[PDB]
């Protein structure tokens, strides 16, 4: 699954969102105006879990 | 609010006791939050459907889930590790 | 068995139909002329419930563990 | 494989998103300010597969 | 490794870092005092490609078929 | 635009030819769209990473992917069916 956050809301409540992705383990997309500047934020836990799977493949 | 464990859940709980103190602390934080309110709180509680109706799920980490259910005045844990 | 609606009636009462699938907790297909063009609209709550149930169902070992445990808790 | 969009963007480009739902086979969460208006949009093709898997679990 | 950005630097210059991840195609990690709150910030393009790659690496059978095939094509 | 099939990819393509007429038509439309441009178009073209760097992906349906790669002036298909 995926949530979308206004970049101003993401900036104003950054610490709360870094707490949320590390508690719920879901990614969120931060939207601005230029869609080529869209970013995905995820927890360091889930990131390491994916890189672990991608190197297990090798 | 009694705390039930099946054999398989207690086995899971003791595996995290020996390995990874950080995961043990996370599981414990979830158990405290469940004891406050089994239906809401941290770890994104989600009820399960179909043949698992009655069971609930919270997120220990990205790969593991805490499966539990409430039968009256008690919480019953079904699982603390997703795969061995 | 799912409640089917027309794309027109869907776009008209858009925000109202979003409040319907959350209150009713029921899936809803909006149908079109092309039988493949039709899509399913669902509440994010039910979706999270389906996905979490699916992740358990895809893992036979953990499904076996959960279903067995659930039997012992009821028995 | 999940994509997320806010409601305002989803309403302005409603028809373009409905077509892309069944070409890119990627469900879409429509994030609102009221989370009780949040919906997921997916192709019927993907729904029947999800229900087929749940049927296989039986 | 990964570039580590302080929490307040990332917050103040968020718009700038949304550009850097999309032009360098590289993941950044944002860190505060509590390392349990560490996040990885990715380009949305890279994320879709990583998900696609990850879907293959989870299918051992599909992983082999693809990998064996690229070798035949390289020759 | 020369077209290459691996032995396994051809078996995938031959499977959809006898199984579902509708999948066969979707595969054919993707192949048509790869020929006009392999890197953009319908089906959400996506490049693969790490050990699959060079390979690309498109969506046949929710379960199956069209996996291809370039060889100069040619497209080499790797798969038409995710799992059997």
């Amino acid at each position: 699954h995926m949530e979308a956050v206004l970049y101003s809301t993401f900036r104003n409540h950054l610490k709360d969102y870094m707490k949320k992705v590390n508690d719920e383990f879901e990614p969120l997309t931060v939207v601005n105006k230029n869609p080529d500047e869209d970013i995905v934020v995820l927890s360091k836990s889930e990131w390491d879990s994916i890189q672990e799977t991608l190197r297990i493949a090798q | 609010m009694l705390l039930k464990f099946t054999e398989d859940a207690w086995a899971d709980y003791c595996y995290w006791q020996n390995q990874d103190k950080k995961t043990l602390k996370r599981i414990n934080k979830l158990i405290k939050d469940i004891q406050r309110d089994p239906f809401t709180g941290i770890g994104k509680p989600e009820p399960l459907k179909y043949d698992y109706q009655g069971a609930w799920s919270r997120r220990i980490d990205a790969e593991n889930r805490l499966i539990y259910m409430m039968d009256g005045d008690s919480v019953a844990f079904l699982s603390f590790k997703d795969h061995y």
